[PDB]
RNA sequence: UGGAGAGUUUGAUCCUGGCUCAGGGUGAACGCUGGCGGCGUGCCUAAGACAUGCAAGUCGUGCGGGCCGCGGGGUUUUACUCCGUGGUCAGCGGCGGACGGGUGAGUAACGCGUGGGUGACCUACCCGGAAGAGGGGGACAACCCGGGGAAACUCGGGCUAAUCCCCCAUGUGGACCCGCCCCUUGGGGUGUGUCCAAAGGGCUUUGCCCGCUUCCGGAUGGGCCCGCGUCCCAUCAGCUAGUUGGUGGGGUAAUGGCCCACCAAGGCGACGACGGGUAGCCGGUCUGAGAGGAUGGCCGGCCACAGGGGCACUGAGACACGGGCCCCACUCCUACGGGAGGCAGCAGUUAGGAAUCUUCCGCAAUGGGCGCAAGCCUGACGGAGCGACGCCGCUUGGAGGAAGAAGCCCUUCGGGGUGUAAACUCCUGAACCCGGGACGAAACCCCCGACGAGGGGACUGACGGUACCGGGGUAAUAGCGCCGGCCAACUCCGUGCCAGCAGCCGCGGUAAUACGGAGGGCGCGAGCGUUACCCGGAUUCACUGGGCGUAAAGGGCGUGUAGGCGGCCUGGGGCGUCCCAUGUGAA
């Protein structure tokens, strides 16, 4: 069985591409408790069909370049941008962790 | 090509071999494709050889070749015995 | 002997006869009796509250003495019957009772169990019809221990199986004094043994 | 079939808390000691340097020769010349040299583990099935002739065979473009066009054996991709320009920025990017009651590496440890121009080090390469050798033997200890001697049958005159540590905060069970101690399984970002969770 996973895409900024969001669940090896985790695909989009929020399921397959080695399989649900936020989000905050501070 | 032949298992002055199936290149004494029989030489016991004749067969219609003293043996169980 | 050396000395340390010396310890010579206290200078002395310890230990050398055994050769076998299935304090002493050392000193073969490791050594012993020379051998039941056919009638086996005429035999043991023949029924019950020695305490040592 | 705790803070106490011990382990090493055997095991350091020998070849049943012999021919004889046969050497050619064997340097990576994918692929030798080999042509070594170099070696000229090279044919079939059908990533059909085959050898010679060609399948081996798992530092926080994606090329067995040109501006990171440190990964090992911790040494699997750095050739497979080229560092040769090397194969030497083995025997067995076979090769391997390095078995005797020698040791001066221990009586008989003496080995092969099944026969042993069996037969090594508490075991003398001990607590300042010796005692025993390291006791990183008023520990306070967490009722989905079946979980 080629893989199946389950996403949000994330990003549109790409020529016939779009990274796709894959969370995943799972109780922890030492402690326990059910910890969520997240990974980002490279899928193929060939019609640059899907959108920025649609909820995809991505496949296995042969490799189309580096980092691209999943293909769009089909539309789950259509349109959601608080994912596409909530991830936003995540990123934004990135710019405070450094080496200064105030209003930056 | 793949071989029928003995994989060396006892002690040190106690031979007892396992007859196995594997690729020609491997070590004697290293991974091989399936056990197919053992042979004790000094017949310390009344169960000192032991085929599978079935199996045998199979290796033998895809083509392994058993090293000599292999099919000496096999022939012993009556693995090539047509009648 | 294992240990080789003065025997009724350790009679006097444990506090018990033991009976390593064969018949002179069936004699009013055997030191226990009129001499009954510890070896060395302050062996007559008031003996200190002794501790934990001590008496889980002594009751270890109580048994590893009384089989004549090594220590790593007993630890071997506490050992193997701390794993094996059943009751690991009874288990143990089966074993010990296997060893053909023993058994040939069982079935009054030698009037001893050192005496009767000697023979085995010295290939006296047929177990089942051939020579067995180990004395660690485990007799298992079924197993026939006969003197060794051209040892039959040495001046020692001659009247040390002359004794066992009319004597009484283990109750996990058969005998044969006519052809020299014993035969290995069963492995000891506990009751069995006489044993002076609470093997509870044993398991206890080998556990700190 | 599974969980023990103790010593040490005080005048005493309870608690917190660290330190230490007892247990298990070892590729060990060091000290004292050391008898036999079986089986394991043995450079942890310099992936430092290497003398010498041996370590991958084989095939005359692919081919033609040179050299040294012998024999038979053509002639009336010689000369010249033809044929056969023995040895030998390399050459051309095939297959092997990509396995086997060594090491862990690098590597934190699809490297490894585990489960998948390949409609994106390869696979020599092997097995199965289908079909085929008809003509013709060429060259290069060998050899012959010359040159050059000191040498390693090298240049030119001429001849020639082949299972070496090529051209035409045959087209079962296949490859490629285009189309069409079914499939659905580049899977399977089908039509036209184009393109593509082959090698001979041996005979117990017409018909067998060994080869050759194309295609389809199997089997074995492999490439590549993916999910998930894989150490420490955040006193490393930002990183990236073939970077990320597209189109089209190139390249490959094949997917892919693998590479290239052009275009878009992406990609990655607090779920730890980038950087630094360390490390081969796993099966497993050790420890643990478990959960954990620790580890990857023997053996097995994968990876990587072959003085260091690049590279491609040949080929089914290599970017090749005993193949080729270049650069670097060493050592050697050197006629100064130039050359030759590469033990991390087996032994062996030297260096470093606390420390790590024989320049052994054998191809008898198993296994590998080539050969139709006979056979050849095989430091793979099977054995032997050294070291108590580990494990296991075994011996230094057994039974009797005093109211209880002698010496030594205490003493309350009576005694008490060593002590049934010795002496000694009898008994057995490790060592040693004599004799017999293996299993491992039945195949290949030859005969019968049919080169099948089946039967018959012969050959073969390094270990080894060993194992074991039988006959003789001698009383025949004991050491090391410890005795204040924890921790089994106390007395005398010497010593005077000295000499010394000491794991921790602590001993010794003139009556020391703690130092040194003696007698005795305890524990182990061909071994016993020491050091080092690992887990344990350590619920002392606490998931199981801890804490923070005063013991160490609440952020000076808030705000509220990410994130964590979330009241009662109904319904759908079924991610988490649970269940059954099944596949995998090699040895
Ligand atoms: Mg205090
Ligand atoms: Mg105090
Ligand atoms: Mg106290
Ligand atoms: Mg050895
Ligand atoms: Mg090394
Ligand atoms: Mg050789
Ligand atoms: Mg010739
Ligand atoms: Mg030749
Ligand atoms: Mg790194
Ligand atoms: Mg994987
Ligand atoms: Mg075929
Ligand atoms: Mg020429
Ligand atoms: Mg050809
Ligand atoms: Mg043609
Ligand atoms: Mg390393
Ligand atoms: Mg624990
Ligand atoms: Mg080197
Ligand atoms: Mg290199
Ligand atoms: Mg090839
Ligand atoms: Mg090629
Ligand atoms: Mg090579
Ligand atoms: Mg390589
Ligand atoms: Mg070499
Ligand atoms: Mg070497
Ligand atoms: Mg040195
Ligand atoms: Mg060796
Ligand atoms: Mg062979
Ligand atoms: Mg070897
Ligand atoms: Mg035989
Ligand atoms: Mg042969
Ligand atoms: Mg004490
Ligand atoms: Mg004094
Ligand atoms: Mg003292
Ligand atoms: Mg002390
Ligand atoms: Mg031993
Ligand atoms: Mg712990
Ligand atoms: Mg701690
Ligand atoms: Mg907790
Ligand atoms: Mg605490
Ligand atoms: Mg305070
Ligand atoms: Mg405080
Ligand atoms: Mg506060
Ligand atoms: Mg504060
Ligand atoms: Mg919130
Ligand atoms: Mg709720
Ligand atoms: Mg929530
Ligand atoms: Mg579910
Ligand atoms: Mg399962
Ligand atoms: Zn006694």
């Amino acid at each position: 069985p080629k893989k199946v996973l389950t996403g949000v895409v994330v990003s549109d900024k790409m020529q016939k591409t779009v990274t796709v969001l894959v969370e995943r669940q799972f109780p922890h090896p030492l402690y326990g408790k059910v910890i969520k985790r997240s990974k980002k695909y490279l899928a193929h989009d060939p019609e640059e069909k899907y959108k920025l929020g649609d909820v995809v399921e991505i496949i296995e397959s042969r490799p189309i370049s580096k980092r691209k080695r999943f293909r769009v399989l089909r539309l789950v649900e259509s349109g959601r941008m608080d994912l596409v936020e909530k991830y936003l989000i995540r990123r934004q905050n990135y710019e405070s962790l450094s080496k200064r501070g105030g209003k930056a | 090509m793949v071989k029928i032949r003995l994989a060396r298992f006892g002690s040190k002055h106690n031979p007892h071999y396992r007859i196995v199936v594997t690729d020609a290149r491997r070590k004697r004494d290293g991974k091989y494709i399936e056990k197919i029989g053992y042979y004790d030489p000094r017949k310390t016991t009344p169960d000192w050889l032991k085929v599978d004749v079935e199996r045998a067969r199979y290796w033998l219609s895809v083509g392994a070749q058993p090293t000599d003293t292999a099919r000496r043996l096999l022939r012993q169980a009556g693995v090539f015995r047509q009648e | 002997g294992r240990y080789i050396g003065p025997v009724c000395r350790l009679c006097r340390r444990e506090g018990v006869k033991l009976y390593l010396k064969g018949e002179r310890c069936y004699s009013p010579k055997c030191a226990m009796e009129r001499r009954p206290y510890p070896p060395g200078q302050h062996g007559q002395k008031r003996a200190r509250r002794p501790s934990d310890y001590a008496v889980r230990l002594r009751e270890k050398q109580k048994l590893r003495r009384i089989y004549g055994i090594s220590e790593r050769q007993f630890r071997n076998l506490f050992e193997e019957a701390s794993k094996k299935k059943g009751v690991t304090g009874s288990v143990f002493l089966g074993l010990l009772e296997s060893r053909l050392d023993n058994v040939v000193y069982r079935l009054g073969f030698a009037v001893s169990r050192r005496q009767a490791r000697q023979l085995v050594r010295h290939g006296h012993i047929t177990v089942n019809g051939r020579r067995v020379d180990l004395p660690s051998y485990r007799v298992r039941p079924g197993d026939e221990i006969a003197v060794a056919e051209k040892s039959r009638n040495l001046e020692l086996i001659r009247q040390n199986l002359e004794a066992m005429k009319g004597r009484k035999v283990g109750p996990w043991l058969s005998l044969d004094v006519e052809g020299m023949k014993g035969k290995f029924l069963r492995l000891p019950d506990r009751e069995d043994l006489a044993l002076p020695v609470n093997e509870q305490l044993v398991i206890e040592f080998y556990s700190r």
